[PDB]
RNA sequence: AGAACCUUACCUGGUCUUGACAUCCACGGAAGUUUUCAGAGAUGAGAAUGUGCCUUCGGGAACCGUGAGACAGGUGCUGCAUGGCUGUCGUCAGCUCGUGUUGUGAAAUGUUGGGUUAAGUCCCGCAACGAGCGCAACCCUUAUCCUUUGUUGCCAGCGGUCCGGCCGGGAACUCAAAGGAGACUGCCAGUGAUAAACUGGAGGAAGGUGGGGAUGACGUCAAGUCAUCAUGGCCCUUACGACCAGGGCUACACACGUGCUACAAUGGCGCAUACAAAGAGAAGCGACCUCGCGAGAGCAAGCGGACCUCAUAAAGUGCGUCGUAGUCCGGAUUGGAGUCUGCAACUCGACUCCAUGAAGUCGGAAUCGCUAGUAAUCGUGGAUCAGAAUGCCACGGUGAAUACGU
């Protein structure tokens, strides 16, 4: 049966679903190559299935949503490791000590009253 | 089929005020569906605090509208004349349309 | 602010109201494209014979306690003075301090 | 420093706002414009009356007003003459059927408004002000307050420097946002000018 | 500017006192406080005083001036030079 | 600063030659936040050169890399109006950090038509001794040689 | 938080005197609707018309004109006569009181001492024993999970397809908004004075104040505001009050502050194609279709809104060109032709098209901001508003370098 995954990055909020497979990848219904043109997000999304070494042993079926390129991302890592640890749970030690299970915190700073932007301030002349 | 849509500045009169329409409706005979709860709106208003000058020094206000919708199928004739006379309390605005 | 404003803002809503069907009938002549230069130059005479204090940009917003003409407010009809006056005494319903 | 006003901090946690009514954008300001007038209005003929809060609520397409007064039989007449007047001409001013309440206020030793009133009264009858503040001080303690500061600032005995002097016991803690605080103010028109008057009443925890 | 669909723009009283004047012979220049309103051809060969703020200065209508306003042809400000 | 509380901060690999000292070069490299632009110009510096070389691009960025990186700086100290310049050693990591700056500001200022073209003639220079790099290193190491007479 | 007229408080000219704005008395009285002449308008004179509405037929009076004074009016002066409100030291860790004791006394102790903390934070000792305002906690938002409801929001498993979650359907999932759990030095090890605490590790979404906001003690600067308002005293009353038109606040040998756009190849230009958040809408937002190169014009659905409109996000990516030149960089100034708002764009609005193509090749002595989703860079919305942002207030995309130390 398919094992879920969510994931959640900046904006953006992905939901993966993985069953035993030949090596597939989609993607909002477009191949992995086709979704992301830059590297960097093809090496990101498959860094936690080349951690265990299932990457043609698994097919994946995600869709994302909101924020940018990276977000995205960074999302979908989210989402396929909460699936890869509903599908088994022998694995979790492993992948917490390669960081993939914490869940990016980072957000804006909001814009505040007298100054240009979060924390730039004007320009101050003594006289 | 009635659509009802209540909207309040307060969330507990508008949760009250719900639970009554609900449960009035319901003991006349029809089905219900929800309360479903729709987006709640925020309008901010940010102003001067000084008689004169003191550019940076300001105060910023926010307004919140709370919004649900409730849906009456299978009404009866008895249904309609009980929702009109609810006298719902004051500070809830509310919308039935058919 | 000086009684004199207030005198003058009221007569000018007066008369604004007392004229605007007509000055929508000019505009509305004036405006068409299918009709006799004519007429559209009759129009245009006509419309200047109305007292300038009919058109509705001719009014300024002021606060309706004191007569302040800067810092209006078109949702509650005050200035900031006012507002935050009336604001911190729970006199304006569902308003609050912000903090996001 | 400046410190933040004690009732419009706390409106989402213990205190609860003066007008109870929703409206739209197109009746917003008109709605504040008549309740401005209203209020004004039976300040100006209750004086003598001692009231402390004008709650004012609108049903829809009418008005119901609630009066809070620590006289409510001055208020009230001789078997209601005075409150249908009352309602008859706040339905002239507002434009809608009026229905007007009235609230008795217990101990009205500890409302911030009575006090701060009372003080303006006898600061115009030339008392001095350290005698009406003390008095004001115990009054409010005897009756079981938990803490009460009183202030008096302005050309305090007709002096030609004015001054700031205040008064305090018990507790009273303005960073503590649950806490109940009571603050209300006042001003005395003297022969030589204004003298403002603060009162903050701290009552309970919850 | 004045859009092409709504024509020129002039003052009524100024037409009116500019076809009496024009009809009657060339009589004594003529008084105006009436600075937004264009030249027509009607208007060449007379004299007609414009008020600048606190003055009427006279100008003398010509072929070259029509299609502009009467008050390109009145100054406002008074300025010599520096030190 | 006062404290001493802060650590350090994880980097992320390149992209398809998986290390972190060519991230960091990247890193280093960037203008306005514009990551994609950097990375593709350094690929591209590093393909000529490794053309043009024939070993690889790592142990030639490497080579290079030995070339221009500095062993002992000077740091003032006043004391009377005048100042100490007292030579003192240069951690790895600030070698590596100062060697790619180096690099990196004497590759900016040249005249050839294309930032890669330029970045691939410095670092090919500087691979053996030629550039304004090494030029700025040996003048670092003759200033910190001439005053020893304060190295405690 | 937005000067063409108005705003307007200033200038010139033309006009008023119980008065532009309230109360008191006497008299002729509907309120309003079209009108004409003279005048820049203020205003003066004239022409028809409804002349009522509860009403003891006495009228009371929504409200128009005249006659006097008691008065109205003042953005006139004094923030060094005042209230209220705000800036700053400074989100710095401080500032006091009752009783007792010490000193002839001003005063002192408490609040000092050893540790420790972000902290007058905490523990121990102490002629002090207790208490208050401050610190911290209670409040909002963000990061993890749980329960309830599923429309206008969602589509994992099934049926049909015009390939449109489009339809039938489902309540799993994203999401919405109410209610809960969760983080507490809680556990392990070591140091420590067995204390407070400090260094590290396990589990977990999050670890030692997790991130951000609100919250500003006693007071200082005779700090700012009589022009938001309120107010003592002084001052003017055919004028320092009132009405109207036109002008000015937009000037121009010069000096300074805060900004925007550049001086280019990490770029300019052309063609094609991905991925957001937040917000507003009835004298309003305005699709579709037609005309125009363009700003726009005509007709005209839908929306008081998770439904409709605003409204294709930009930087990015692929292909081609330009190949270091004051240039296919830069877009100031100037000429011609228009659009729209508005009674009215001369002084003095924004925008479109064609033509023109200035200084500028990284900036002397000096000087400013910033410790992470920060700096830097790229777009979007709102208030004010008939029209008029490079300013102000908000929202997301990409995303660094460095901190040995005092
Ligand atoms: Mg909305
Ligand atoms: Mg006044
Ligand atoms: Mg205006
Ligand atoms: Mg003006
Ligand atoms: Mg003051
Ligand atoms: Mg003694
Ligand atoms: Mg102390
Ligand atoms: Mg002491
Ligand atoms: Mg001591
Ligand atoms: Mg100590
Ligand atoms: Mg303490
Ligand atoms: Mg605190
Ligand atoms: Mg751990
Ligand atoms: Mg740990
Ligand atoms: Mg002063
Ligand atoms: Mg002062
Ligand atoms: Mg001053
Ligand atoms: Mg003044
Ligand atoms: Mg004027
Ligand atoms: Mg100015
Ligand atoms: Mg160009
Ligand atoms: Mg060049
Ligand atoms: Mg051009
Ligand atoms: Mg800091
Ligand atoms: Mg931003």
């Amino acid at each position: 049966n398919q094992y879920y995954g969510t994931g959640r990055r900046k904006s953006s909020a992905a939901r993966v679903f993985i069953k035993p497979g030949n090596g597939k990848i989609v993607i909002n219904q477009r191949s992995l190559e086709q979704y992301f043109g830059r590297e960097t997000a093809r090496m990101v999304v498959r860094q936690p299935l080349e951690l265990v070494d299932m990457v043609e042993k698994l097919d994946l079926y995600i869709t994302v949503k909101g924020g940018g390129i990276s977000g995205q991302a960074g999302a979908i890592r989210h989402g396929i490791t909460r699936a890869l640890m509903e599908y088994d749970e022998s694995l979790r030690s492993e992948l917490r000590k390669a960081g993939f299970v914490t869940r990016d915190a980072r957000q804006v700073e909001r814009k505040k009253v007298g100054l240009r932007k979060a924390r730039r301030r004007p320009q101050f002349s003594k006289r | 089929r009635i659509r009802i849509r209540l909207k309040a500045f307060d969330h507990r009169l508008i949760d009250q005020a719900t639970a009554e329409i609900v449960e009035t409706a319901k003991r006349t005979g029809a089905q219900v569906r929800g309360p479903i709860p729709l987006p709640t709106r925020k309008e901010r208003f940010t102003v001067l605090i000084s008689p004169h000058v003191n550019k940076d020094a300001r105060d910023q206000y926010e307004i919140r509208t709370h919004l649900r919708l409730v849906d009456i199928v299978e009404p009866t004739e008895k249904t309609v004349d009980a929702l009109m006379r609810l006298d719902l309390a004051a500070g809830v605005d509310v919308q039935i349309s058919l | 602010a000086k009684q004199s404003m207030k005198a003058r803002e009221v007569k000018r809503v007066a008369l604004a109201d007392k004229y605007f069907a007509k000055r929508a009938e000019l505009k509305a002549i004036i405006s068409d494209v299918n009709a006799s230069d004519e007429d559209r130059w009759n129009a245009v005479l006509k419309l200047q014979t109305l007292p300038r204090d009919s058109s509705p940009s001719r009014q300024r917003n002021r606060c309706r306690q004191t007569g302040r003409p800067h810092g209006f407010l078109r949702k509650f009809g005050l200035s900031r003075i006012k507002v935050r006056e009336a604001a911190m005494r729970g006199e304006i319903p569902g308003l609050k301090k912000a903090s996001w | 420093g400046q410190k933040v006003h004690p009732n419009g901090i706390r409106l989402g946690i213990v205190k609860p706002w003066n007008s109870t009514w929703f409206a739209n954008t197109k009746e917003f300001a008109d709605n504040l414009d008549s309740d401005f007038k209203v209020r004004q209005y039976l300040t100006k003929e209750l004086a003598k009356a001692s009231v402390s809060r004008i709650v004012i609520e609108r049903p829809a397409k009418s008005i119901r007003v609630t009066i809070h007064t620590a006289r409510p039989g001055i208020v009230i007449g001789k078997k209601g003459e005075d409150v249908e007047k009352l309602r008859k001409v706040v339905a002239d001013i507002a434009g809608v059927p009026a229905q007007i309440n009235i609230a008795e206020v217990r101990k009205p030793e500890l409302d911030a408004k009575l006090v701060a009133d009372s003080i303006t009264s006898q600061l115009e009858r030339r008392v001095m002000f350290r005698r009406a503040m003390k008095r004001a001080v115990q009054n409010a303690m005897r009756l079981g307050a938990k803490g009460i500061k009183v202030e008096v600032s302005g050309r305090l005995g007709g002096a030609e420097i004015a001054r700031t002097e205040w008064y305090r016991e018990g507790r009273v803690p303005l960073h503590t946002l649950r806490a109940d605080i009571d603050y209300n103010t006042s001003e005395a028109h003297t022969t030589y000018g204004v003298i403002g008057v603060k009162v903050w009443i701290f009552k309970g925890e919850i | 500017p004045r859009s092409l669909k709504k024509g020129p723009f002039i003052d009524l009283h100024l037409l009116k006192k500019v076809e009496k004047a024009v009809e009657s012979g060339d009589k004594k220049p003529l008084r105006t406080w009436s600075r937004r309103s264009t030249i027509f051809p009607n208007m060449i060969g007379l004299t007609i005083a414009v008020h600048n703020g606190r003055q009427h200065v006279p100008v003398f209508v010509t072929d070259e001036m029509v299609g502009h306003k009467l008050g390109e042809f009145a100054p406002t400000r008074t300025y010599r030079g520096h030190a | 600063p006062r404290r001493r509380v802060i650590g350090q901060r994880k980097i992320l690999p390149d992209p398809k030659f998986g290390s972190e000292l060519l991230a960091k070069f990247v890193n280093i490299l960037m203008v306005d936040g514009k990551k994609s632009t950097a990375e593709s110009i350094v690929y591209s510096a590093l393909e000529t050169l490794a053309q043009r070389s024939g070993k690889s691009e790592l142990e030639a960025f490497e080579v290079a890399l030995e070339n221009v990186r500095p062993t002992v700086e000077v740091k003032s100290r006043r004391v009377g109006g005048s100042t100490y310049q007292v030579p003192v050693e240069v951690r790895p990591v600030r070698r590596n950090a100062l060697a790619m700056r180096w690099i990196v500001e004497a590759a900016r200022k040249r005249g050839d038509k294309s930032m890669a073209l330029r970045l691939a003639n410095e670092l090919s220079d500087a691979a053996e001794n030629k550039g304004t790099a090494v030029k700025k290193r040996e003048d670092v190491h003759r200033m910190a040689e001439a005053n020893k007479a304060f190295a405690h």
